[PDB]
RNA sequence: CCCGCAGAAGAAGCACCGGCUAACUCCGUGCCAGCAGCCGCGGUAAUACGGAGGGUGCAAGCGUUAAUCGGAAUUACUGGGCGUAAAGCGCACGCAGGCGGUUUGUUAAGUCAGAUGUGAAAUCCCCGGGCUCAACCUGGGAACUGCAUCUGAUACUGGCAA
RNA sequence: GGUAGCUAAUACCGCAUAACGUCGCAAGACCAAAGAGGGGGACCUUCGGGCCUCUUGCCAUCGGAUGUGCCCAGAUGGGAUUAGCUAGUAGGUGGGGUAACGGCUCACCUAGGCGACGAUCCCUAGCUGGUCUGAGAGGAUGACCAGCCACACUGGAACUGAGACACGGUCCAGACUCCUACGGGAGGCAGCAGUGGGGAAUAUUGCACAAUGGGCGCAAGCCUGAUGCAGCCAUGCCGCGUG
């Protein structure tokens, strides 16, 4: 068909690309602060909280995972840790 | 958004408008949340055929409503007095 | 004031659970008659307190798990 | 619509003057009363119950000259409103513009007021009326423009008006071909020949 | 929407005519030709078949069919029936249901009062307005015959105790 | 479609800032963004503009309204010549995933849940405010006008977006057609008109953006088979004429 929609097509292959990207740094500092936890220290673990929190948050505030996400992972990530200590 | 908008129920060659007020992204004469009042175009001789309730109107502009062309021409007309 | 029903056991006991039913009458709409008309829920307790064959009363709340909805507040005669 | 036809037939049949001839010589040589035309029709037919009502709605309808759907229309309108139906309904019907006409005098038959109806003659509040259909409100005025003036007709109609008895409920007038509407007529003016019941009755089955 | 032009001009059809249901007489046909919704009508006189004339019913429409409801009290609650017609099991005995003698207190769950919220606007209805008249549009009421909550009523059933 | 070299921006990304914001019994850690335009006597000007004003826009809070996303209770066709159905099935414990509780999913422990006051299983149908009929109770019915669902050749998935699993937006599988140098590719009138075909049988390959509305734009303006009017059809309800 002959439409306006091909650009909007344009835009969104390339907005997938983006978000993918991102999404894919979220996943490796999570997988990897699951990695920490399991290996039972608590500096390292909190250490690799703390700079992971920063992206967590910039992409919460960006507009990519609605906000509240967000919270409920640092809030369960933090109950998680701080017990097993 | 919200805004007052005009809808008709008359015949053919006879139109008879009822200002409403409802959703933008609704239909002209389906879905709507209150009447507020009705104007009589072709009219008559008679007085009658122009009325409004002002109390109501200001209350929804005061809750953030916006407004039509043809409507603020007929408020400005009639207001409290003109 | 909160909404309150009474009802009957007559349920076994899972692991935090009772069922109940409750009782009330009502007029069919064609013929007259009066005929007693039975429901059934499913209620979230603590600590097992009511037995078999208890009168107890009941009360709604957030949605818990399928089925089950309404859990208890306070138990009137004790025991059979 | 409209009956266009033989109307004495009907005269004839029905066994009664139905005052729609209105000549001069009211007289037995145009009629031939108590006939009831036909092939044979000298026997006397020995009518039964169902006959009797169809007969009076027979009378009743050629009387006023209208057809079916309108009366039953009108029957419909009567008795949606209160109060005795028979008479409601004599009331309603009386209320025509041709047949106030008629009455008033300008004309001598309710067909002939017709006519002048639909050629665009009477006029009332200063506006011309087309239709026999419209309704009389009460408190309203009769009158006819000057197009229509000086017709030798209107004048004939007047002369002889008075060998009729003058309704009380309308003002005769007359002065200046011009008239006045006072009230709805009521039953003690109208001919009593008329049974109201046996249409009801009729209209109930 | 008004004014003007000699101008009767340019304009009526369709069903039925035995009872049910308004209206009949002749000619030809003569168990062939045929109708019809039930009764059925027809072998020499058809008020029923074919034509003619009259009559009757509605009319810019009228008849035919298909489909829905009442006449149907022919699913019967308001409102039927079971000796002889269509109908009482072959008899008993007893869970689950339904229904209960008669006093005195308590209880408000039935039930009944009053208020509040809610039953979207069209339509159905009553007063009026408008389009020359209605059809059609429309101003204000009316009911949506319930639902939920709160306060009261205690004669009857219901749960309690004697 | 691919390769090489150039260029802006409210596009994109680091820093600066950080609280009634997020996480927190507690300190504490951490988070964001944008220019244009209308003029200008005085001032700087390396005469472009800075500078003085005015309109709009961007980013955080807390609130108003308006839609959408969930739960429960009661009503919502016919068949006992359909009597037993159901292991993620019913709960409990802990983790993961959504805007949110949740068998929404995972590993473990219990022995359950539903049913003669119709469960499972069959045939049949979109649902209401209503319509028709009858006095009332009822009985059939869901034509147009409103309200809500589920559906866009037939099966499944998601990205994008505030809001789809998207009617004229993508990717596969399937079957139809149409172009191909035969190696491949395009396509879904059940949107207003219309043809072929089913049938007793239902319309014209029409006008206007002037009225109201919808979407863009500070506005002027631009589209709009939404709509408002047309042409046909005794299809109904009306009113009239044939003296």
């Amino acid at each position: 068909n002959i439409k306006s929609a091909k650009k909007r097509a344009i835009q969104s292959e390339k907005a997938r690309k983006h978000n993918a990207s991102r999404r894919s740094m979220m996943r490796t500092f999570i997988k990897k602060v699951y990695a920490a936890i399991e290996a039972g220290d608590k500096a390292a673990a909190q250490k690799a909280f703390n700079e992971m929190q920063p992206i967590v948050d910039r992409q919460a505030a960006k507009g990519l995972i609605h906000k509240n996400k967000a919270a409920r992972h640092k809030a369960n990530l933090t109950a998680q840790i701080n017990k097993l200590a | 958004m919200v805004t007052i908008r005009l809808a008709r129920h008359g015949a053919k060659k006879r139109p008879f408008y009822q200002v409403v007020v409802a959703d933008s992204r609704n239909a002209r004469n389906g879905r709507f949340i209150e009447r507020v009042g009705f104007f009589n175009p072709i009219a008559s001789e008679k007085e009658e055929g122009t009325r409004l309730d002002l109390d109501r109107i200001a209350h929804w502009v005061g809750q953030g409503a916006t407004i039509s062309d043809r409507v603020a021409a007929l408020i400005k007309e009639v207001n409290k007095a003109a | 004031k909160i909404r309150t029903l009474q009802g009957r056991v007559v349920s076994d006991k899972m692991e935090k659970s009772i069922v109940v039913a409750i009782e009330r009458f009502v007029k069919h709409p064609i013929y007259g008659k009066f005929i007693k008309r039975t429901t059934k829920l499913h209620v979230h307790d603590e600590n097992n307190e009511c037995g078999i064959g208890d009168v107890v009363e009941i009360r709604e709340c957030r949605p818990l798990s399928k089925t089950k909805s309404w859990t208890l507040v306070r138990v009137v005669e004790k025991a059979v | 619509a409209r009956y266009l036809g033989p109307k004495l037939k009907l005269s004839r049949r029905e066994g009664t003057d139905l005052f729609l001839k209105s000549g001069v010589r009211a007289i037995d040589t145009k009629c031939k009363i108590e006939q009831a035309p036909g092939q044979h029709g000298a026997r006397k037919p020995r009518l039964s119950d169902y006959g009797v009502q169809l007969r009076e709605k027979q009378k009743v309808r050629r009387i006023y000259g209208v057809l079916e759907r309108q009366f039953r229309n009108y029957y419909k309108e009567a008795a949606r409103l209160k109060g005795n139906t028979g008479e409601n309904l004599l009331a309603l019907l009386e209320g025509r513009l041709d047949n106030v006409v008629y009455r008033m005098g300008f004309g001598a038959t309710r067909a002939e007021a017709r006519q002048l109806v639909s050629h665009k003659a009477i006029m009332v509040n200063g506006r011309v009326v087309n239709i026999a259909s419209y309704q009389v409100s009460p408190n309203d005025v009769v009158s006819i423009r000057e197009k229509a003036k000086k017709q030798s007709r209107v004048k004939a109609a007047l002369e002889l008006a008075e060998q009729r008895e003058k309704p009380t409920w309308l003002e005769v007038d007359a002065g200046k071909m011009e008239g006045t509407f006072k009230r709805k007529p009521e039953r003690s003016d109208l001919s009593a020949d008329i049974n109201e019941h046996l249409i009801v009755e009729l209209y109930s089955k």
